[PDB]
């Protein structure tokens, strides 16, 4: 379980059925602002992925409006919203506006128990990487919200792979799955090891 | 540098390590000013209609539940009759706090018939001082949210979270609009004595004095200045 663990794919046909349940999802989509339509958006299995838990959705333009309909379609209710202030090396910060900011729609589902609420703040202030990069804080705000529990993100890249997180992207490298529950499942729903349609 | 686990570790908000933190054009939106206007007003039983011309740009300040820690529920802003005040080709600026106004005044904004353009973040830090049950994380900041209808700033307003009970947004947000150069008749709803300001039209129901007639506010903007910007000389 534990050690990071990853799937290369295309989110749009893989069957998430077979990952289980999460305390924590992260999603940073392609929103169309190799993309995904509204619909193809509207139509990802998230449902499925959890029973009682937090969703992080990155937003922007007027993904921030779409973002908000997914979220209440695939059935959260936006509790939060993430803001990261992007700064340089020196602390300083980088339509109508330029913009200092992005942000991460926070939702939640069922009615999760045992996390702590209330440690970090909704502001993030951190350096930007490669265009496309998110801050490695994210992932320490949400361990300390929902310590030692799954946790998978979807649209990730190979540097975004972390300890209790099982990624999901099509720019990882092939599969690497290590939790044995998961590996069974998988071998089951994909024994030739393809995923296609 | 985390300073996420610096905030968990001492109390000190991210935003209290952001550093730092054109005159021309200041002068001529100081120079295009109309003389300040304010009217008391109670909103809910106010027909927004003999507020007339139609405006430019309207900044809305409900005074919502969340800011104390009469309040208007948005049950009570999505009832405004925005849309019937608003000039076809208008802005609209809208604080949203940081719990379900953030969803429900976007609702407002589609509902009055605008789409949002910008989401401007009132950053607070508490240098000076190191919860909603549905809240996940401790909520730092506010948003305004902009609106357009019809066809040098940034996004982020970062001050000290003020005191205890005190409403106030932060001034900053007028020289956003202002610099914006959208036209000149503005309009901020439950504004306060403290925010009257020149160039701006103000109704609320805390005022003390009303100065507000129709026809001299209308007066300001007849021939030759119909279609001011605001950031331009004054037609001689
Ligand atoms: C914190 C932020 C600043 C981070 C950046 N954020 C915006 C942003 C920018 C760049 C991104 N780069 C990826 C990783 C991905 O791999 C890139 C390539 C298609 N990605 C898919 C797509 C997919 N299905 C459809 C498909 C498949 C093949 C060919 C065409 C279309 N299936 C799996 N991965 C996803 N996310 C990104 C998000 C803002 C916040």
């Amino acid at each position: 379980l534990f050690p990071p663990q990853w799937i290369c794919c295309d989110i749009r046909y893989l069957d998430v059925s077979i990952l289980g349940k999460f305390a924590v999802v992260m999603a940073d989509p392609p929103w169309d602002i190799g993309t995904l339509t509204d619909d193809e958006m509207r139509r990802l299995n998230i449902p499925v992925l959890q029973d009682d838990g937090f969703l992080f959705l990155w937003v922007t333009g007027r993904a921030m409006e779409l973002g908000r309909e997914c979220l209440n379609l695939w059935g959260y209710e936006r509790v939060d919203e993430i803001i990261w202030v992007k700064t340089n090396q020196l602390q300083r910060i980088i339509h109508w506006l330029n913009h200092g900011k992005e942000h991460c729609l926070v939702g939640v589902k069922g009615n999760p128990q045992g996390f702590n609420q209330g440690l970090d703040c909704d502001v993030i202030v951190a350096e930007v990487r490669s265009t496309s990069h998110k801050p490695d804080e994210i992932y320490g705000m949400i361990e300390r919200l929902s310590p030692g529990t799954r946790k998978i993100e979807l649209f990730g890249r190979p540097h975004n792979v972390q300890p209790n997180w099982i990624t999901l992207g099509n720019q990882l490298d092939g599969i690497h799955l290590l939790d044995p529950d998961v590996v069974a499942r998988f071998k089951q729903r994909y024994p030739d090891g393809i995923i296609s349609k | 540098n985390d300073y996420c686990q610096h905030f968990v570790d001492t109390g000190h908000r991210p935003q209290n390590f952001i550093r730092d933190v054109i005159r021309l054009k200041d002068e001529l939106i100081a120079k295009s000013n109309t003389p300040p206007m304010y009217l008391q007003a109670d909103i809910e039983a106010f027909d927004i209609r003999e507020l007339t011309p139609k405006f430019d740009v309207i900044l809305l300040e409900p005074p919502l539940e969340e800011y104390y820690r009469k309040c208007w529920t948005w049950d009570d802003i999505m009832k405004l009759e925005i849309d019937e005040i608003a000039a076809p080709r208008s802005f609209i600026f809208l604080w949203c706090g940081s719990g379900e106004g953030l969803d429900l005044g976007r609702v407002c904004l589609r509902k009055w018939g605008y789409r949002r353009c910008e989401d401007i973040c009132w950053i607070k830090t508490n240098k000076n001082n190191p919860l909603d049950p549905k809240a996940v994380f401790q909520r730092t900041k506010e948003h305004c949210l902009m609106g357009i209808k019809g066809t040098v700033d940034i996004d982020l307003i970062i001050t000290e979270e003020p005191e205890i009970g005190n409403i106030e947004k932060p001034v900053e947000i007028f020289h956003i609009i202002e610099h914006f150069c959208l036209g000149r008749r503005r309009l901020h709803l439950f504004g306060r004595d403290s925010t009257i300001r020149p160039g701006w039209l103000t109704v609320g129901p805390t005022l003390t004095n009303s100065n507000y007639n129709a026809e001299t506010y209308a007066s300001y903007f007849s021939a030759p200045n119909s279609y001011l910007t605001g950031c331009t000389e004054e037609i001689e």
